């Protein structure tokens, strides 16, 4: 299995410059049979060619007309990454970036894959104002969120920014009926959610329920308990 | 810059067909045309490369053709899990993706469950009052949410948001009412109302906690 493991979600203030590294594991960087890409994604722009940097004896680089000017790809051997610089940034690059490996077939026919494997993708957002963590609340399960032995639970994360917020339940052990909604932007420009668990009403006495917050933007994470009142 | 139409939606069981059109110095210029699929918050995953190939795992019922600057997927027996993004790109030293075309996978109605988390004490002691509306499982995706306060419409304060893709298909969203603690105090009634097609759907809180 090839893996590749990203940089982490963060923002970056406007003029700056974006960096992010893609860490290769499972392949070597210098492949004789690859290319080490990195796309974006915005919901106005779509899929976004950055550029590419292969090794074929020599190292090479291959960049996008509009970014020809302001970026620059940097493979790591010591490492076994590469990794993305964009300089002056503006919001226009606000984006969910992803590394690629492309990939050709050198054995009996040549086949030309693509983008075979992709990282997860990190977030950026460039934008002037500051990072802040989120304040947790717990929404606490009542007589008056069960519908018939069910109960209704959750963490209101509120004020935070920027963006992403993940969320798991009882370090991840809990996942069946978590329902998590996605981000509504205030006019304050800050971000609130919600995420709610249904859970067995006849457990509340004897099961802690735990959210995990982790705001990797502000180096933050809070867990908070749900208790019932 | 190629085009593909923005939305296709089909039915279980029919066949669907994405157009991707360029021209001959991006599609037409080789057959190194590739297709991607996209489920909200994850990566794209290559399901065809060089115009008709299969990367090992993805069903038949994935298909690829080329016919002049139009290069084409195609869809047999549409599950509920092809609901998707989906796109195309081209090799010509440079990549080139088209738009994208949303893919939904028609299905019936659905009413939304909706829940009503009154503030918790935790935040009223820090000066705030948030009422949280959560309307989840509905079909199609909009409805029309309304605040009353001791029976009476409310428009200061709230924030929507637009309906958002669960992993069912279904469509979930959520409704905030901010509040001061006293306007919180000042009412024995906030209800949370949701419309959706003909139902409507209400729920209510008072403060005596």
């Amino acid at each position: 299995e090839v893996q590749l493991q990203q940089s982490g979600p963060g923002l970056v203030k406007p003029s700056q410059t974006l960096s992010l590294t893609c860490a290769i594991s499972g392949d070597s960087v210098s492949s004789n049979s690859a290319a080490w890409n990195w796309i974006r994604q915005s919901p106005s722009r779509g899929l976004e060619w950055l550029g590419r940097t292969y090794y074929r004896s020599k190292w090479y680089n291959d960049y996008a007309v509009s970014v020809k000017s302001r970026i620059t790809i940097n493979p790591d051997t010591s490492k076994n990454q590469f990794s993305l610089q964009l300089n002056s940034v503006t919001p226009e690059d606000t984006a969910v970036y992803y590394c690629a490996r492309e990939e050709q077939q050198l054995v009996h026919d040549y086949y030309y894959y693509g983008m075979d494997v992709w990282g997860q993708g990190t977030m950026v957002t460039v934008s002037s104002a500051s990072t802040k963590g989120p304040s947790v609340f717990p929404l606490a399960p009542s007589s008056k969120s069960t519908s018939g032995g069910t109960a209704a639970l959750g963490c209101l994360v509120k004020d935070y920014f920027p963006e992403p917020v993940t969320v798991s339940w009882n370090s991840g052990a809990l996942t069946s009926g978590v329902h998590t909604f996605p981000a509504v932007l205030q006019s304050s420009g800050l971000y609130s959610l919600s995420s709610v668990v249904t859970v067995p009403s006849s457990s509340l006495g004897t099961q802690t329920y735990i959210c995990n917050v982790n705001h990797k933007p502000s180096n933050t994470k809070v867990d908070k308990r749900v208790e019932p009142k | 810059v190629v085009t593909q139409p923005a939305s296709v939606s089909g039915s279980p069981g029919q066949s669907i067909t994405i157009s991707c059109t360029g021209t001959s110095s991006d599609i037409g210029a080789y057959n190194y045309i590739s297709w991607y699929q996209q489920h909200p918050g994850k990566a794209p995953k290559l399901i065809i490369y060089e115009v008709s190939n299969r990367p090992s795992g993805i069903s038949y019922r994935f298909s690829g053709s080329k016919s002049g600057n139009t290069a084409s997927l195609t869809i047999s027996g549409l599950q509920a899990e092809d609901e998707a993004n989906y796109y195309c790109s081209s090799y010509a030293g440079s990549i080139s993706f088209g738009g994208g075309t949303k893919v939904t996978v028609l299905q019936p109605k659905a009413n939304p469950t909706v829940t009503l988390f009154p503030p918790s004490s935790e935040e009223l002691q820090a000066n705030k009052a948030t009422l949280v509306c959560l309307i989840s499982d509905f079909y199609p995706g909009a409805v029309t949410v309304a605040w009353k306060a001791d029976g009476s419409p409310v428009k200061a304060g709230v924030e929507t948001t637009k309906p958002s893709k669960q992993s069912n298909n279904k469509y979930a969203a959520s409704s905030y009412l901010s509040l001061t603690p006293e306007q919180w105090k000042s009412h024995r009634s906030y209800s949370c109302q949701v419309t959706h097609e003909g139902s409507t759907v209400e729920k209510t809180v008072a403060p005596t906690e």
